[PDB]
């Protein structure tokens, strides 16, 4: 999806 | 604590941002940064910053500290001078500030490992917006994105901390977020923020 994470880039 | 668009403070609408200069809009105790970008070895120009200290205090100071090489350890400074945007989503947002590893698994603050999230008074309601990239709850560290677009769905889970200031500011958005990336979004050519600091 759009996420804004830091480490496993989900969906 | 999450503020409608009805309800936003003076100084933060993109034509109030776009007439920015160095000097801040929203509060006036709120400290200006910048970055000077690379892309490759060419200067694409600076984006300006204006940190919302009044909103995020602790988001801002880390921020800011990152961008001034005020923040050491073991008397080794660190922070944005020479760190990267490793993750550029075309209509959506521009990711960096990964100092550590470069490739989005970097987590440090300037108050250890990671600090909570302050509150969430600010929407992600349009283009040219700061806010922290985490890995959830409580989980800042220095990581941050640009929004390239409105991405209210990030609100009450990423805290909104700044704006760029300025046309230019916004016209190097706009070329970051442009490049061409692989199928992880990364940018084929390396995005640098090669110095930074406070005006």
């Amino acid at each position: 999806x759009l996420l804004v994470t830091a480490g496993l880039v989900l969906a | 604590s999450l503020l409608s668009e009805s309800e936003l403070p003076a100084g933060i609408s993109y034509a109030e941002a776009m007439e920015g200069g160095s000097r801040p809009l929203l509060h006036p105790d709120n400290p200006v940064v910048f970055f000077d970008i690379s892309i490759g070895s060419h200067e694409a120009g600076r984006i300006k910053i204006e940190l919302f200290k009044n909103l995020a205090p602790k988001s801002a100071e880390n921020f800011r500290q990152f961008c001034t090489g005020e923040f050491r350890q073991n008397q080794v400074p660190i922070g944005y001078k020479g760190a990267t945007f490793h993750r550029i989503i075309k209509n959506f947002m521009i990711q960096g500030g990964d100092f550590v590893k470069g490739d989005g698994t970097g987590r440090l603050s300037i108050y250890g490992s990671s600090f909570p999230d302050e509150a969430f008074v600010l929407p992600h309601f349009r283009s040219g917006l700061l806010s922290l990239a985490n890995s959830g709850p409580d989980t800042n560290g220095c990581q941050f994105f640009i929004t390239c677009a409105k991405c209210d769905w990030l609100n009450r889970k990423h805290v909104v901390f700044g704006q760029v200031l300025g046309k230019e500011s916004m016209q190097v958005v706009r070329k970051i977020e442009h490049v061409t990336v692989d199928g992880g979004n990364r940018p084929r050519i390396p995005v640098t923020v090669t110095q930074c600091g406070e005006l």
